[PDB]
Parts: structure tokens; C-alpha cells; sequence
């Protein structure tokens, strides 16, 4: 199971998911969101894990059913694997590091609305070190905080 | 707070526009914004703190900033000239009738749109109740139950038609019962519907019309049942009032080769029919078919009553087509007269005093042939019905016969035309049932339809059965609407709060209470050796000398109740105000005196078309019992399945299209338990507006920045800048929630200093930063963790 400080964040990073606000998903929004990130799943797959966690019948997928539908008891290793694959996604090159270049277009992939000044400001306030790039332990400082 | 706008009290419109100039201790000098100078005073509770913006509707009444019935009256005023005539009060649909078919509303296509589509997305239509009543049975594991209300004329008719059109089409396939329902009205508009003081066609009996669902969720049957009955309406009515409508249709639509067979006359004649209205609805063109012999003194006189629909010669020939199609061939349709007819011959039967012989009472001189063209109509022999009509007859193991008094005689002859007409009555409702049986059973989606709050200036016990029916359904109305409320807070993670309960059980104590309650006394009085209404209306203020619900007539305000005596009325308070009942003829309404020497007289009939209607101890038996046992038979039914509460308004008193009379629609809302719901709503969060409803609100008050983000962020940035209180103010899932008046304090801080507000925006931007770095990180945690969901479960396949 989540923790109650993991579900509020995932709350928040679920109105990028439901971008209409209805509280609800369907597959041609839980797709869009996968497929702007890089991920292209099958309709078939993601049906049948839709029809384990919705049991309103209705194929719609609101918040607590969302929840366990990402939820699955992991091993120790697993856990930390998850979030370098992710700093792997912001990372665009390869190097380890995340530019505001790179963060730049991680937000526009998702919708995000933002000048480019903004862009330098956000990746000012992540940078620790003082290079101006994020490295996995700047990253980890302020996704966990 | 000054300057700004409250509701006022007119006479002609309900509520209109109004500032407040001066002020006392318990009144408001109010003055209206559109007539100045008309200056006027008005009472702290008789006036409503108005909207900024009023010009605007509302589909969903909880997105008002003031949620009051004063802003719910100019809601619907609105949408009236909109042609809105669905309006979402959370689980409650205010429906408003227009009168005149809107395009496209009623359409197939608009049907399948609806079809499995979430709730409250889609605009305010009976169809999004249907399609939420189908969900919330096969999902919930649980029984529906739609509940319509309302007075004659609200569309309470229509409404009902139109769900049981959807579950013929959106979900069953199949099954032509949608229209056997509508096809048999005119039986239903003859037997159950009457005419009362307010209303023409008004039925008087709970209409509880289920459609059975199986496993497999196909419409396999429907089945009707009815409750209650007016008991007294049948031998005595009201000034100005009528019987039921087949003692007066068979009676003008009967032809002279029926007349000669039923012995048929004028209504003058009748007992059951003189004492009331006995006028015929009817047009021009039928006025000139109903023959010389058929017409009363009183209709030479004041001729045929008018109405644009009722028309008792013409629609006494669509009652019998009706009954052609429904499953009736014309021999079973003359012994539906046979029975109507020989309740007719039996009120004229009258009783004098024995001659000291062994006491009791014997029939009069001038009842003897009307009592032999009685008996062949009933199958019974005159000697042994004379016999049946006057005595009591025991065992002392031989069998005697024991006479009985003059007064409990009348009771008795009427206690049998008040239970031959309830059997045939059951025996109609059973038959239209075996024209269509049903497949099986499992669950059900029914409709009950039943008059609302209705009320005259004199009251009678058939009104005081109907208010204390309501008064029932409005304590399991508000025990339904405190339920959602409960589980919405939980839904949307606010978790449980306090709330406060009315409770209106003390007003149901009061009626029904055993030994002490007003039913209790009533059904005492009938087995004293003398009954008594002046006996009766001292022993309720006797018993009940305290309590709030209850008070004398000269209490009253109103001129026309302080003229009934302390002895000859009384006011009882109810959900829609105080009511008064006179308590003349009270008892005599309530005593029936059906005893064995006459309910195993009219069993064992000689006919056999009688035989079938009726499928030691208790002699007098028990009368104001069957009016409280006969409602707790569907009170807990309705407890047992879920709710679709459907208000129906009606918005004149012409029944006319486009015309709106806030005088009238008003006293429904207060008449319909619609504001104390909305008083009930105020002791949690009354206003709640979605993210996307504040975003299109307040983005232009809001600096370019703060303007660009998305909805949830907007309003979660915003509430934390503000630095809300958290027992005033609460964030949801979808929606934000606020106690009363803080949507409207909201409102004016958007609307004060730019600056200030401002500064607010750059002191929350670096937690602004960081929320728009955690969102863009889980959700990409998100994606990852739903590609590691994708290979978990199929490392199991």
C-alpha cells in the first residue's frame, strides 16, 4: 500500500491525468497522458487492468481506483529502480544531468504553461551544487521534500 | 452588509429586489430597488441576502453563493424563459411544467446521449435520473424507487411516462408494457381519481407502478399496486365536492339498454351522490348528448362543470375502449356495473326505532322497494338481509340474534358499501395485472406517484390522512438527503463532520401514538356506548396539553379560524406550516362497524362475479388502525429500496403556457419540503464550486503568471496565498466547499485592493515553483509506475 504523504502527491500529479476536471478518466485520457511521455501502450492491456480496479462497471477510473491501479507490493530495489527511471525520462541526453533545456520540454509535453524566464527559475531553485544542472541527488532532494 | 442587495417580500412575485434604509429590533424598513419611495416593513425572518450577479442560472443550485428559496425562486424564474424546465438540487429534480412540448427534449437521440454518462456533466433532464436509478441498482446490489409529488396538473403524469419510456428503450429491448400503463388511465381516472376543493382530477391513492429487473438486466415484467383509499369519500362528501368518478361517468355515459338493466336515475335520488357535487364535467358538444333522465336538479340549474380535459359522457366511452383493449369482454364489463350500481341502491336504505320488543332497530316503510331492487343486485335474499342489517349474531355453545342500536345501523350499512367498493377497487388493480403477468422476479425499479401537501381552507379527515402520509415520506425524505450529503463529504476526502438533524417525530407521536396519539383517541371514542366530537376535541387537548405542534383555533392569526370553537377544531403544525381541522363529523368519518352478521352475508352471496371480490372476535373491529398499519406496509419498503425524489411544480393556476406566478410556485416550494432540505443543507457546506467554475470566474482579478496554470493548481494556489481558514473553507477532490456566505466572502476579496492581492501571488511563488516540480515529477513517477503495473501482471499470466 501508499503512505498518506505519497497519496497528496500523486493527488496533484493526478490533475494532469484528469485535465477536465470531472474527478474521472477514460482510456482516451489515461492514453494521451502515456503517449505525451513516451510510452505507447496497447488498448487491449490497458482494458484489463481497468477491469480489475473499476468496479462501478463503468470503465471509468476516478482517484482511489487509480491508486491501486499503480499500487503492487515491490521489493526494496525495485523501489529505488522507479525513480532513476524516471530522472532517465527529464534526461534527454544521457548525461545525468538535467538542463533547463530538458526541463523545458518535459513541461510543454505535459502542458505545462511557462515563459522561458520561468524555466530558468524553476531550475535555479532545484539546483543545489551551483552548476546550474540537476544531477539524480538534486533531483531526489526536491521530489522527496 | 450595506449597500447590498437583499430579497424583499412582494405580494405579486414572491421575492424581489430591495435595500434596507433604516432598521429596529425585529423589522427592517425595506425599500424596493425598482419602486423607490414605496418604502415598506418586513420581519428579520422574512428576508434573504440576494446575489451580486442575478441575471445568470444556475443548472446545479449548489454553485450559488446564497443558497436560500428566495435565490432558488429566481433560479427557476429564470430557466422559465429559458425553457429549462429541469433543475439539479443535488438528489432532488425539481421538474416546472410548461405545457407545451419543447423540441428535441423527448427524442431517441437524445435518449442514447444520456446513456451511461456521469452525473452532473450532462444538463438537468428526467432521463439522467432514469440512467442514475439503473446504475445505482445493478452496481449497489439494491432496489429503486422513484418518488413522484406534487398537486394535479404539476405534470406528475407526464413525468412518470417519460421513465418508463427510458427503461424501455436505453435498457430493455423488448417488452411492450411502457404504454399498458398509459392505455388503462381512463380506469384509473374513473375508479381512484376524484374531484376536491383545489383540484378536478386529484388521485387519492398511492400508485406504486414496479418494473421487475432479473440477474441478466432484462426488463421481465411490471406489476401495479395501490394504498390507501378514502374510506368516507365513498358514502359522504365535502361542500362542493365529488365521489369517485365512475358514480357519476356511469351515470351520464350509460345508454337506455344498460339504464334498463341497472335501474339507473338521476344522482338527486342517491345518498352517496347528493350530499356533494353532483354536476358532470363536460363540452358544448357532449352537453347535448347526455340524455333528459340523466341530469339533476342542480344540473338544470348550474349546468356542466368545465374543465379543458374531464369530460364524464364522452370519457366514459374511452373507459370502454380501454377496457376492450386491456383484456375485458362485454358480459365481464356489465358486472362491473353490477356491483357500482348496487352501492347506489344501498344508501337510501334507512332504519327507525324497534317497538319495545326486544329492542334494537328495524328498516322504514319507504325502504321496503328499494330494498328488493337492492338484493338482486348484491345475489341475497331480502328477509335474510334485514336480518343481517339489524342484529348481531352469537353462539352461547344455540345461535341468537341479538339487535342493534339505530346509529350503529347507519354505521354498519355504510361500513358495507365502504368495503364492497374497496374490494372491487382491489379487484380491478388485479385484473389489469393478470393482462400482463410477469416473467419473474428479483429486483425492481419502481415509480410512486401520490398527491403532495394538499389543503383547503376548512380541513377534512380525508386531508388529514394525506398530510399525515406526507408528513411520513418528509421524515424519510430528509433521512435520504442527510445519507448523500454524508457520503459526498467522504467521497471527496473531507471526511466526517457534524451536522444537525431536524426531527419532526414528536408531530408523529402526536398523531399516532398508542393510547395517547389523535388516532388512538379517535378509534377509543367509537367503543364508548355514546361517541362524542366535543368529547373527542377535549380529550386531545386533555392528554396533549403542552407541546408546540399543537394549539388552540383562536391562536390563530388567520380571522376564518378564530371563529371555530375550542370544541370544534383544532391546529396542528406540520413541515409546511399550521394546518386547522374542524372535528365535525371527525368521528363519524372514522367509525365502520363491519361485523360478522354482514361480512359472512356478502361472502356467501348467491352471485359469483361477487364471491371473487372477496378473495369470532373482532366485532367493531379497529378502524383508525388500518390508516397507520396499511402506510408502515410501504414506509418500510421504501427504507428497503434506494430514492429518486422528483418535485413537480406547477407554475399558474390557469395551467396555461408561458406564464410564471411567483404567489403560487412559492407556496409549493414551502409545500413541498424543498426548504427545509435547503434549511437542513446549512448546517454543512450549502455552496460548492468546481475548479474549472473558479477558473472561469476569477482569472481576470488574478496577475498574468497565477492566470496561466491549470485549474486544480489555480485554486490550490489561491487558497493558500489567502491563507483560509480550514473549518470556513475546504479543499476537494473536484470541487471546493464553503459554510454559508463564505463563497460571497470569497467573492469580495477577489474584488478588493489589485496591490495587495498581488503581493499575496509573490509571497506564495516559491512553493508555486516547487508544486509545479512535484506534479510534473509523479506524474511521470505515475506513467512508470502503470509501465511496471503493465509487466507485474503479465509475469502472472
Amino acid at each position: 500500500q501508499l503512505t498518506e504523504e505519497q497519496i497528496a502527491e500523486f493527488k496533484e500529479a493526478f490533475s494532469l491525468f484528469d485535465k477536465d476536471g470531472d474527478g474521472t478518466i477514460t482510456t482516451k485520457e489515461l492514453g494521451t497522458v502515456m503517449r505525451s511521455l513516451g510510452q505507447n501502450p496497447t488498448e487491449a492491456e490497458l482494458q484489463d487492468m481497468i477491469n480489475e480496479v473499476d468496479a462501478d462497471g463503468n470503465g471509468t477510473i476516478d482517484f482511489p481506483e487509480f491508486l491501486t491501479m499503480m499500487a503492487r507490493k515491490m521489493k526494496d530495489t525495485d523501489s529505488e529502480e522507479e525513480i532513476r527511471e524516471a530522472f532517465r525520462v527529464f534526461d534527454k541526453d544521457g548525461n545525468g544531468y538535467i538542463s533547463a533545456a530538458e526541463l523545458r520540454h518535459v513541461m510543454t509535453n505535459l502542458g505545462e504553461k511557462l515563459t522561458d524566464e520561468e524555466v530558468d527559475e524553476m531550475i535555479r531553485e532545484a539546483d543545489i551544487d551551483g552548476d546550474g544542472q540537476v544531477n539524480y541527488e538534486e533531483f531526489v532532494q526536491m521530489m522527496t521534500a | 452588509e450595506d449597500g447590498k442587495p437583499v430579497w424583499a417580500p412582494h405580494p405579486t412575485d414572491g421575492f424581489q429586489v430591495g435595500n434596507i434604509v433604516d432598521i429596529g429590533p425585529d423589522s427592517l424598513t425595506i425599500e424596493p430597488l425598482n419602486q423607490k419611495g414605496k418604502t415598506f416593513l418586513a420581519l428579520i425572518n422574512q428576508v434573504f441576502p440576494a446575489e451580486e450577479d442575478s441575471k445568470k442560472d444556475v443548472e446545479d443550485n449548489c454553485s450559488l453563493m446564497y443558497l436560500n428559496e428566495a435565490t432558488l425562486l429566481h433560479n427557476i424564474k429564470v430557466r422559465y424563459s429559458k425553457d429549462r424546465i429541469y433543475t439539479y438540487v443535488a438528489n432532488i429534480l425539481i421538474a416546472v411544467n410548461p405545457y407545451f412540448d419543447i423540441p428535441k427534449i423527448y427524442s431517441s437521440e437524445t435518449i442514447k446521449s444520456y446513456q451511461g454518462k456521469s452525473l452532473g456533466t450532462m444538463p438537468p433532464h428526467v432521463f439522467a435520473i432514469a440512467d442514475k436509478a439503473f446504475r445505482d441498482m445493478k452496481v449497489l446490489k439494491l432496489s429503486q424507487s422513484i418518488i413522484v409529488s406534487g398537486e394535479s396538473g404539476a405534470g406528475k403524469t407526464e413525468n412518470t411516462k417519460f421513465v418508463l419510456r427510458y427503461l424501455t428503450e436505453s435498457y430493455g429491448t423488448g417488452q411492450d408494457i411502457d404504454d399498458r400503463i398509459v392505455e388503462a388511465n381512463p380506469l384509473l381516472e374513473a375508479f381512484g381519481n376524484a374531484k376536491t376543493v383545489r383540484n378536478n382530477n386529484s388521485s387519492r391513492f398511492g400508485k406504486f407502478v414496479e418494473i421487475h429487473f432479473n440477474e441478466k438486466s432484462s426488463v421481465v415484467g411490471g406489476f401495479v399496486s395501490h394504498y390507501l383509499l378514502e374510506k368516507s369519500r365513498i358514502c359522504v362528501q365535502g361542500k362542493e365536492e365529488r365521489n369517485y368518478h365512475i358514480f357519476y361517468r356511469l351515470c351520464a355515459g350509460a345508454s337506455e339498454d344498460i339504464r334498463e338493466r341497472l335501474h339507473l336515475s338521476s344522482p338527486d335520488n342517491f345518498r352517496y351522490l347528493n350530499r356533494g357535487c353532483t354536476r358532470y364535467f363536460a363540452n358544448k358538444e357532449t352537453d347535448k348528448q347526455i340524455l333528459q333522465n340523466r341530469k339533476s336538479p342542480e344540473y338544470l340549474k348550474a349546468g356542466s362543470l368545465k374543465d379543458p380535459l374531464l369530460d364524464d359522457h364522452g370519457d366514459f366511452i374511452r373507459m370502454c375502449t380501454a377496457m376492450k383493449k386491456i383484456g375485458l369482454d362485454d358480459e365481464e364489463k356489465l358486472d362491473l356495473f353490477r356491483v357500482v350500481a348496487g352501492v347506489l341502491h344501498l344508501g337510501n336504505i334507512d332504519f327507525e326505532e324497534a317497538g319495545s320488543t326486544s329492542g334494537g332497530c328495524n328498516l322504514k316503510n319507504k325502504s321496503t322497494q328499494a330494498l328488493e331492487y337492492c338484493a338482486e343486485l348484491l345475489g341475497l335474499d331480502q328477509d335474510d338481509l334485514r336480518v343481517s342489517l339489524t342484529t348481531r349474531v352469537m353462539l352461547t355453545t344455540t345461535v341468537i340474534k341479538v339487535p342493534l342500536k339505530v346509529e350503529q345501523a347507519n354505521n354498519a350499512r355504510d361500513a358495507l358499501a365502504k368495503t364492497v367498493y374497496s374490494h372491487l377497487f382491489d379487484h380491478v388493480v388485479n385484473r389489469v395485472n393478470q393482462c400482463f403477468p410477469f416473467e419473474t422476479s428479483s429486483y425492481f425499479i419502481g415509480v410512486l406517484d401520490i398527491a403532495g401537501f394538499e389543503y383547503f381552507e376548512h380541513n377534512s379527515f380525508e386531508q388529514f390522512c394525506i398530510n399525515y402520509c406526507n408528513e411520513k415520506l418528509q421524515q424519510f425524505f430528509n433521512e435520504r438527503i442527510l445519507k448523500e450529503e454524508q457520503e459526498l463529504y467522504q467521497k471527496e476526502g473531507l471526511g466526517v463532520n457534524e451536522v444537525h438533524y431536524v426531527d419532526n417525530q414528536d408531530c408523529i407521536d402526536l398523531i399516532e401514538a398508542r393510547l395517547v396519539g389523535i388516532l388512538d383517541i379517535l378509534d377509543e371514542e367509537n367503543r364508548l356506548p355514546q361517541p362524542s366530537d366535543q368529547h373527542f376535541t377535549s380529550a386531545v387537548h386533555q392528554k396533549h396539553k403542552d407541546h408546540f405542534r399543537l394549539s388552540i383555533p383562536r391562536k390563530s392569526k388567520l380571522a376564518i379560524h378564530r371563529n371555530i370553537r375550542d370544541d370544534e377544531g383544532f391546529i396542528i403544525r406540520h413541515f409546511a406550516g399550521a394546518v386547522c381541522y374542524e372535528t365535525t363529523q371527525f368521528v363519524e368519518k372514522n367509525n365502520d362497524a363491519l361485523h360478522m352478521s354482514l361480512e359472512s352475508l356478502i361472502c356467501e352471496s348467491r352471485d359469483k362475479f361477487i364471491r371473487e371480490l372477496f378473495e369470532g372476535k373482532l366485532s367493531f373491529i379497529s378502524v383508525g388502525n388500518k390508516f397507520k398499519t396499511q402506510l408502515n406496509l410501504l414506509l418500510d419498503k421504501l427504507r428497503s429500496t434506494g430514492a429518486s425524489f422528483i418535485r413537480c411544480i406547477k407554475p399558474n393556476l390557469k395551467m396555461t403556457s408561458h406564464h410564471f406566478e411567483g404567489a403560487q410556485i412559492l407556496s409549493q416550494l414551502q409545500c413541498s419540503g424543498m426548504v427545509s432540505v435547503l434549511d437542513l443543507m446549512q448546517g454543512g457546506f450549502p455552496s460548492r464550486a468546481s475548479f474549472h467554475e473558479l477558473y472561469n470566474m476569477y482569472k481576470k482579478y488574478m496577475p498574468d503568471k497565477l492566470a496561466r496554470l491549470d485549474p486544480r493548481l489555480f485554486c490550490k494556489a489561491l487558497f493558500k496565498a489567502l491563507g483560509l481558514n480550514e473549518i470556513d473553507y475546504k479543499f476537494g477532490l473536484t470541487k471546493v466547499f464553503f459554510r454559508p456566505g463564505k463563497f460571497a466572502e470569497f467573492d469580495q476579496i477577489m474584488k478588493s485592493d489589485p496591490d495587495h492581492l498581488a503581493e499575496l501571488v509573490k509571497r506564495v511563488n516559491h512553493w508555486l515553483i516547487c508544486s509545479r516540480w512535484k506534479k510534473v515529477q509523479w506524474c511521470s513517477l505515475s506513467v512508470i509506475k502503470l509501465k511496471n503495473k503493465i509487466k507485474y501482471r503479465a509475469e502472472a499470466c
